[PDB]
RNA sequence: UUUGCUCCACACAAUAUAGAUGGAUACGAAUAAGGCGUCCUUGUGGCGUCGCUGAACCAUAGCAGGCUAGCAACGGUGCACUUGGCGGAAAGGCCUUGGGUGCUUGCUGGCGAAUUGCAAUGUCAUUUUGCGUGGGGAUAAAUCAUUUGUAUACGACUUAGA
RNA sequence: GCCCUGAAAAUGGAUGGCGCUCAAGCGUGUUACCUAUACUCUACCGUCAGGGUUGAUAUGAUGCCCUGACGAGUAGGCAGGCGUGGAGGUCAGUGACGAAGCCUAGACCGUAAGGUCGGGUCGAACGGCCUCUAGUGCAGAUCUUGGUGGUAGUAGCAAAUA
RNA sequence: AGAACUGGCGAUGCGGGAUGAACCGAACGUAGAGUUAAGGUGCCGGAAUACACGCUCAUCAGACACCACAAAAGGUGUUAG
């Protein structure tokens, strides 16, 4: 009778996708990233660079 | 403001009960509005929708 | 903040100024101007004083009298170049105008007490330092006033009289000023010190 | 269409109204320049 | 001791409106030093009573009252609209009304 | 407009059974986003070579941020604007911190000066004049002296409140 | 005693009187749809008399129910009343107006001792 | 009932400017007072407290009558007559006052405030 | 509502006072400790000509 | 006209509010310049200082503010007198001398407050008038009617009449 | 580019007005802000549509209930309702202890047509429901008949000597 | 005056264009809250006497579509080129 929406209600938003109690504890959508830090090519920075 | 796509509030176009006073033939209708909604058998629906025609429709057979 | 906001003149624009002081009224702050005649107007005397003349012509035909009232007095220019900007037709506007007080000069009641000043209309705040700028009492007495000279008379009576009050004022301020300096370094005035006083 | 033939208007408006005056004395609207210089003399008087 | 205000001085404008169409519905007023809908936001909830003399007493007082409530901020000099249990008179645009500090969230 | 950002997108037609890998094209657009920038990098491709959206893609579109975003530089620029009467060319000179800031004053001297909206106004030779006297203009060979100082006249305090008590002051 | 009925709006509460019932004394307050082709009150115009829409309608749960939560039920005689031994709760006995003032007080002694609400309790009980 | 009639001092005592001397509705009226004053002496009153509290005319049928107008059209000539009524009462004093007590009704905060006042003082 | 208003008949229950001075002596004694906190007590409140309770401090 | 009329101090009823709820807190002139202090040889001076808001200054603690005890100062101060002066631009206000009288939160005490029950403006301003107090003061005219003609359609105007 | 000039018409006069001159102008970019019967959520009405539901020792399955959407509208079409005269039936209906009618800035119901009640007036019939029936609903028609205004105590009642 | 396509108006209110059948927005059950469109935010009037770059001085300024008209031709006025 009522659409109590997810997002603003952690009841109902349970209650469908029930992936939101592990995304939860597991903090995921913060979960820092690798620092495979690599090299850019230097005709990149030359051409990016141009005039 | 919605652009309709269809006429609005189409009156549906087919009868939904007979335009008689027929006390006896309503009373068949509420015997098969009855068994056209819990038998499930097709012959029920074609039968109820059938009492709703007028004499144009129920030629002498 | 206070019952009654008296407004100096002087420098002032008169647009700039009408509006505040037009939307202070429709708020319930009641206002009273003063040197109404020291007040001033953007573009060149030569220009207010035409606008006033193209305006000079506009009365009604079948009878002069019934038409638009040209008023020459300071006060009641910038009056109605108030007047226009508030709905004067409706009750409440007609009520806003019994707040308004256009003074020309400095009247008797509004000298012993303070005038205020608004920033935001000042031709000293606004007018590119350059452009020329029209005193209201000049183009006036070159369109009808003719009390120009009663004002620049009476108010240089004022300035006498008040400059003489200033100046008991400015050895009194010295005076208590005096008397703050020793009654500093105490023990009480370096408790408020620290107490942001 | 214009008059047709131009002719002084009839009458001087700075007359106007042409109302009954106020009272049967004429009010003296003006008097001479005061000159703080001679004696006080007077300036009007009441005929008849 | 001579001041015992427990409320600030706020002034009635003009109802919520339009060009030519104003909801008596919801009210404007200016409150005594705010000026900003950042520093606005401290005065919403606060139950806001406009205090008015009667000529006839009614159950003990000339002085009723018309109760309301900071509904939420409005423009960009400090203006919050209010709604009461009745709308405002229209006769009291430019009228001192009371605002008091209550609800408190301080 | 808004914040520029000189965005770098290059595009290179579409690879064609006959020409694969065809010579990319690269230009150094400004906007405020990044749409706007592909929308005007076409705009000016295909007003060079027979290449629209239609039979082309967008290789890369990288920002690019200033080299020294703290270094007081002058410019040089030249600008191909489409004026009411028809289209002229021509070189301003604008002294800024930055290219994105210096094409942003430019623009709005374009608005100012010769009434020219953005969407009549073609970017030119736009970098960076090294030394002085390479200054073609004096309205910026003018701060361009001897350890420079000036004062600000008559300082317009901005009020707060709509009264005061104390007539204001010009001194700085 | 009145069962517990909703809060009871009414969405528009002053009559609707026709255009012009004020103007001329001949066209009586009953409304009438203005049928005009310049008509502003039909081409519903801002600031003319709002008509009669059906969205004035009134909620089905609270429709006919007086200001008591009780439907007001006309009653001739006493055997007429006594069809509300059952509803005394829903319904609120309203005697007409051609009931003579003796009878009409034996029909609230028949509803005082029956605990129905005679809405007219008051019909020509002259001292 | 005066536009067009004429203007006249003897109208200054009342405020007006218009102001006629209805000779024939006058002596209908005081010739009809003439009758109240008797009423009043056979009813056994005051001659000098009496004054005219009711005095209502108003429109009688108009006596018909015509008119001939030229190109022979025939304008009628009403004859507007009154039903003049009065009522002529003996002047009683002291106007009473009969005052309503008023049943207060004030909340236990509104009585806390007047029983905390008449705390302090009397 | 039949008196109304003939005085008190009913002012204050002799436990409820002698309670306020077991707890009152308990904070007197608390307060004569920070300077000028008996006197910042027994003085009320009131906001100033140019007094602001949002840029205030509590 | 039986004592009507008015001014003051009140007293109580009516009365309304374009809207009190600490204080409208007085140079002037300038603004590409000023204020303030101060110095001399007094100037369109020298020197110091300040501004960047009133976010100031004043007021402000006490049953809307009570009852008492003082301590220290003789200041501040409210009301009502009083002295002299100033102000006519709408002065109707500002300044002053001296008594009086209440308070003083500049410091320290002691009592009181509750039940308005967990908020309800929770009533404290000033406007007008009336009816009753007793205390001063003052004893007219206008209009109509008559009259005139410098006036006039009528009103109006202008004269005259104990 | 801005600006000046080129730029002459009749009642006084219109960037809407006042007014605006580092604008409240012209150009531009940035924000925040404002408010329509529109958009979003919700409540209520109605229409439409999709379904549910005899159910027992109860009362409407042209019933109750759930569910979703939609609502402008002259000419016009249809459907559902309100009202009036009279007809068959019905309430063993109302009534001289006051019917009908009329009055009522008195109350209630209905979105509405209208219905209902109190008070007043009044004096002889009348109403609800089920059907039947029609000379069945008025603001117009330079409508008919009758009646009454403003006009207005106005025009004017002035030839024939008095 | 007469055609084409489309949209309207007619028949359609509403918010803006001061004002207006046709333009901008937008289509109407009755309410509430929110958010906007169009248009605007000195005062009239709800909304910044906001921010920033500039240009402009007119003894005949200029002021935002339909829209309430202005030109060819001139200016050592000034700005930029």
């Amino acid at each position: 009778v009522l659409k109590k929406n997810p997002l603003k209600n952690k009841q109902v938003l349970l209650r469908l996708n029930p992936y939101a109690k592990v995304f939860a504890a597991e903090k995921l959508g913060s979960k820092k990233a690798e620092k495979t830090g690599t090299k850019p090519a230097a005709v990149f920075t030359e051409t990016l660079k141009h005039d | 403001g919605i652009d309709h796509t269809s006429k609005q509030h189409k009156r549906s176009g087919h009868r939904t009960a007979p335009k008689s006073d027929n006390v006896y033939l309503k009373l068949l209708v509420k015997l098969y509005t009855f068994l056209a909604r819990r038998t499930d058998a097709p012959f029920n629906k074609v039968v109820l929708k059938a009492l709703f025609l007028s004499k144009i429709n129920r030629p002498p057979v | 903040v206070e019952p009654v906001v008296v407004i100096d003149g002087k420098g002032h624009l008169v647009g700039r100024l009408a509006s505040v002081v037009a939307k202070q009224l429709l708020n319930g702050q009641k206002i009273v101007v003063v040197r109404a005649e020291e007040l001033n107007i953007s573009g060149e005397f030569f220009r207010n004083k035409l606008k006033y003349h193209d305006f000079l012509r506009k009365a009604t035909a079948f009878n002069k009298t019934r038409g638009p009232f040209h008023f020459r007095a300071p006060s009641r220019i910038f009056y109605k170049a108030l007047r226009g900007m508030v709905s004067h037709k409706t009750a409440r506007g007609k009520a806003a105008l019994e707040r308004l007080k256009v003074f020309e000069g400095i009247p008797p009641p509004y000298d012993k007490k303070k005038r205020v000043v608004v920033p935001q209309a000042l031709r000293v705040l606004r007018l590119k330092p350059g452009r020329k700028y029209t005193t209201l009492g000049k183009l006036s007495t070159s369109v009808g006033w003719k009390y120009e000279d009663v004002v620049a008379k009476l108010e240089a009576k004022r300035k006498v009289s008040s400059a003489e009050y200033y100046a008991k004022k400015r050895a009194f301020t010295k005076k208590v000023a005096s008397a703050n300096a020793t009654a500093a370094e105490s023990d009480v005035a370096k408790q408020l010190a620290a107490l942001g006083y | 269409s214009h008059r047709k033939y131009e002719a002084p208007r009839h009458g001087h408006l700075g007359f106007l109204p042409r109302k009954r005056a106020a009272s049967i004395r004429a009010r003296v609207k003006a008097f001479p320049k005061d000159d703080r210089s001679k004696p006080v003399a007077l300036t009007s008087f009441l005929g008849y | 001791a001579e001041s015992h205000r427990l409320y600030v001085k706020g002034k009635h404008l003009s109802y919520q409106r339009s060009k030519r169409v104003n909801n008596p519905n919801v009210s404007l007023i200016k409150i005594e030093g705010v000026a900003t809908p950042q520093d606005a936001q401290f005065y919403l909830g606060k139950r806001i009573a406009y205090v008015y003399r009667a000529s006839k007493e009614v159950r003990g007082s000339k002085i009723r009252v018309m109760w309301g409530k900071v509904t939420r901020t409005h423009g960009n000099s400090g203006v919050v609209r209010a709604t009461f249990r009745n709308n405002l008179p229209a006769k009291t645009f430019g009228a001192s009304v009371r605002i008091f500090l209550y609800p408190s969230n301080i | 407009m808004a914040h520029f950002k000189e965005y770098q997108v290059i595009g290179r037609r579409l690879p064609t059974e006959s020409v694969p890998e065809p010579k990319l094209f690269r230009m150094r657009i400004f906007a405020s986003n990044e749409v706007i920038a592909k929308s005007r990098y076409w705009y000016f491709l295909q007003k060079l070579h027979k290449v629209k959206k239609a039979s082309g893609e967008i290789v890369s579109i990288n920002q690019i941020n200033e080299a020294h975003p703290t270094k007081v530089k002058n410019f040089g620029v030249w600008v191909r604007y489409d004026s009411r009467s028809g289209t002229h060319n021509m070189y301003k000179e604008i002294r800024d911190v930055s290219r994105v800031a210096a094409v942003e004053t430019l623009y709005q001297d374009m608005a100012a000066r010769h009434r020219a909206r953005f969407r009549s106004i073609h970017i030119l030779k736009v970098a960076e004049i090294e030394k002085t006297a390479d200054v073609k203009r004096q309205y910026v060979k003018q701060f361009l002296t001897k350890d420079l100082k000036f004062p600000l006249p008559h300082r317009v305090q901005k009020s707060t409140k709509t009264f005061s008590y104390k007539r204001p002051s010009t001194f700085y | 005693a009145s069962l517990p009925h909703p809060k009871i709006v009414k969405k528009h509460t002053k009559k609707f009187k026709r255009h012009h019932s004020d103007r001329y004394h001949r066209v009586a307050e009953n409304w009438r749809k203005q049928k005009g082709i310049d008509s502003v009150v039909r081409r519903r115009f801002r600031g003319n008399i709002s008509q009669p829409k059906i969205g004035y309608g009134s909620n089905k749960k609270t429709k006919f129910l007086s200001p008591s939560g009780h439907k007001t039920f006309l009653v001739a005689n006493v055997k007429d009343l006594e069809t509300l031994t059952m509803h005394t709760k829903t319904y609120a006995a309203e005697i007409a107006h051609n009931i003579s003032a003796k009878n009409r007080v034996v029909i609230l002694a028949r509803a005082k001792a029956l605990g129905i609400k005679v809405t007219n309790p008051k019909g020509r009980l002259a001292l | 009932f005066n536009s067009s009639i004429g203007r006249t001092a003897q109208g200054k005592e009342f405020g007006v400017t218009k102001a006629r001397w209805p000779a024939k509705s006058v002596k209908f009226v005081q010739g009809l007072l003439q009758n109240a004053a008797a009423n009043a002496e056979a009813k056994g009153l005051d001659a000098t407290k009496l004054y005219v509290s009711h005095i209502q005319v108003n429109q009688a049928p108009k006596q018909r009558r015509r008119t001939y107008r030229a190109h022979g059209r025939i304008n009628k000539y009403e004859s507007s007559p009154s039903h003049i009524e009065l009522v002529v009462t003996e002047k009683e004093e002291a106007v009473a006052k009969a005052a309503e007590k008023k049943v207060v009704r004030l909340t236990s905060r509104q009585r806390g405030r007047i029983a905390a006042q008449k705390r302090i003082a009397a | 509502a039949n008196l109304f208003p003939e005085q008190q008949n009913k002012e204050i229950k002799a436990e409820r006072v002698e309670d306020q001075k077991v707890v009152d002596k308990a904070l007197i004694a608390e307060i004569k400790k920070t300077p000028l906190l008996k006197q910042y007590l027994s003085a009320s409140f009131s906001l100033k000509n140019g007094d602001k309770p949002h840029m205030l401090k509590f």
